């Protein structure tokens, strides 16, 4: 995350972190239930073996609420392709259930129609992760969150060198130096409504981070709600 | 304007059926008696920042 602020105690309980064999995060995820994690399909190409850590805000200290989970099933969307980054979505089923507590809780899955009319029309969304804090720098050791404006679909399509499909949406700033970045991929994009947060996107990609005239591209979760429902049974 | 008018007064999901507003909630919530508010059934309901 470029810009934004730290997630304070209990503020981003649905954040999950995909860790590799060397025990370091390479992608994010969102807790959907005690057994399921929502992430980007392109992240499954970032490590031969990985686990999921939850309840962590500082990778340098043992805050006591951390819990690592082994993955039992990886459900990648069969239509995903790195050529277009279309259908950048996957669901992970954990071997053991996540026990909810301070800093460990699920984000709400909304209904498509309501989400697209009410949530995605809000001024902003919230993205978070342990990814880079600058395009040319290192991944953060602290969980960050950033309020990102929903961007006009036309505007964003004009701003992109790559095709923004119907499964993607833009969020972020034209010039302001705040954006998600490498490492936040797969992480949560939620929208707050009456103090309840609903998953609205998955950090997917972007041409750099916080670059002038470029936006963060996210997987449009409302287009995969039926797919997610079904995956959460496999 | 039903659901367009302040989310039909629903805490969460809003549906327009027969020019009437119908509220509903996310999994883990129970629609309150007023048919508008959503009540968490158990501890750590979805979408809520943790306090304890
Ligand atoms: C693979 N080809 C075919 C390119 C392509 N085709 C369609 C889309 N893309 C595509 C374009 C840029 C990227 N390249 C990044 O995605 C990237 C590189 C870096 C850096 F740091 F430079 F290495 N950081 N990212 C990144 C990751 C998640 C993000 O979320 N929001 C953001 N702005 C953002 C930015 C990509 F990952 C795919």
């Amino acid at each position: 995350i470029v810009g934004g602020q730290e997630c304070k105690d209990g503020e981003c309980p649905w954040q999950a972190l995909l860790i590799n064999e060397e025990n370091e995060g390479f992608c994010g995820g969102t807790i959907l239930s005690e057994f399921y994690i929502l992430t980007a399909a392109h992240c499954l190409y970032q490590a031969k073996r990985f686990k999921v850590r939850v309840g962590d805000r500082n990778t340098e200290q043992e805050e006591g609420g951390e819990a690592v989970h082994e993955v039992e099933v990886v459900i990648k969307h069969n239509r995903f392709t790195k050529e277009t980054y279309d259908f950048d979505i996957a669901v992970l089923r954990l071997k053991t259930p996540i026990t909810f507590r301070m800093n460990v809780a699920p984000a709400c899955l909304p209904e498509r129609d309501w989400a697209e009319s009410t949530l995605m029309t809000q001024k902003t969304g919230i993205v978070s992760g342990f990814g880079r804090t600058h395009e040319k720098g290192r991944q953060s050791t602290r969980l960050k969150m950033l309020e990102v404006p929903y961007v006009d679909r036309n505007s964003c399509k004009l701003s992109s060198s790559f095709i923004i499909t119907q499964n993607m949406f833009c969020a972020g700033y034209d010039t302001k130096q705040e954006d998600a970045c490498q490492g936040d991929s797969g992480g949560p994009h939620v929208t707050r409504f009456k103090d309840t947060y609903f998953v609205t996107g998955i950090v997917s990609w972007g041409e750099g981070c916080a670059r002038k005239g470029k936006y963060g591209i996210y997987t449009k979760v409302t287009a995969f709600l039926k797919w997610i429902d079904r995956s959460m049974k496999t | 304007k039903l659901c367009s008018l302040d989310n039909g007064d629903c805490d969460q999901f809003c549906h327009e059926e027969q020019n009437s507003v119908v509220c509903s909630c996310a999994r883990g919530y129970t629609l309150a008696d007023n048919g508008k508010a959503c009540i968490p059934t158990g501890p750590y309901p979805c979408g809520k920042q943790t306090l304890e």
